[PDB]
């Protein structure tokens, strides 16, 4: 579940760079209780 | 679980010298290009975005040109390891290593710019 939201941050850390998306701030979340 | 490991969190290095900062990453036989970003970051400044092999020169940040590069020899034994040449008092600062193979994690990595005498 956590190797899940950290896979989906950098699709949407992707996603930005075709298209100001913080993957850093993303993947901390996730491991975030 | 996918995790990205630093052999230093700390580098000191001297004022126009050269620096290579590691980070690790599990490969199990061959890399497989396809599957891998790295991402190297400095306080929002753009160095190295590696997408399946593919770089793009036109997107490293000014500060970087002809200074900055992701060293492949490493690549192939999981260390995404980034060279910085002529090492300028303004790349000191916290330096973030992101690596997406199978999982993601990254990591940040102090760096200190020291002038002996
Ligand atoms: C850094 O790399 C350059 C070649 O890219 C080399 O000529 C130089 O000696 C290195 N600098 C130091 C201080 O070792
Ligand atoms: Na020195």
């Amino acid at each position: 579940s956590e190797e899940d939201c950290k896979v989906h941050c950098v699709k949407e850390w992707m996603a930005g760079k075709a298209c100001k998306f913080d993957v850093f701030k993303c993947l901390d979340h996730c491991a975030a209780p | 679980a996918f995790t990205v490991t630093v052999p230093k969190d700390l580098y000191v290095v001297e004022y126009g010298s050269n620096m290579t900062i590691e980070c690790k990453f599990p490969v199990e036989k061959q890399l497989d290009l396809a599957a891998l970003i790295v991402y190297w970051e400095m306080e929002d400044k753009n160095i190295i975005q590696f997408v399946h092999g593919e770089e793009d020169l036109k997107v490293q940040h000014s500060s970087y040109r002809q200074r900055a590069r992701l060293l492949k020899d490493q690549l192939s034994l999981g260390n995404a390891a980034l060279q910085i040449t002529d090492v300028k008092l303004q790349d000191a600062g916290v330096y973030r290593c992101m690596i997406s193979y199978g999982g993601a994690d990254y990591k940040r990595i102090t760096v200190k710019v020291n002038a002996p005498y």
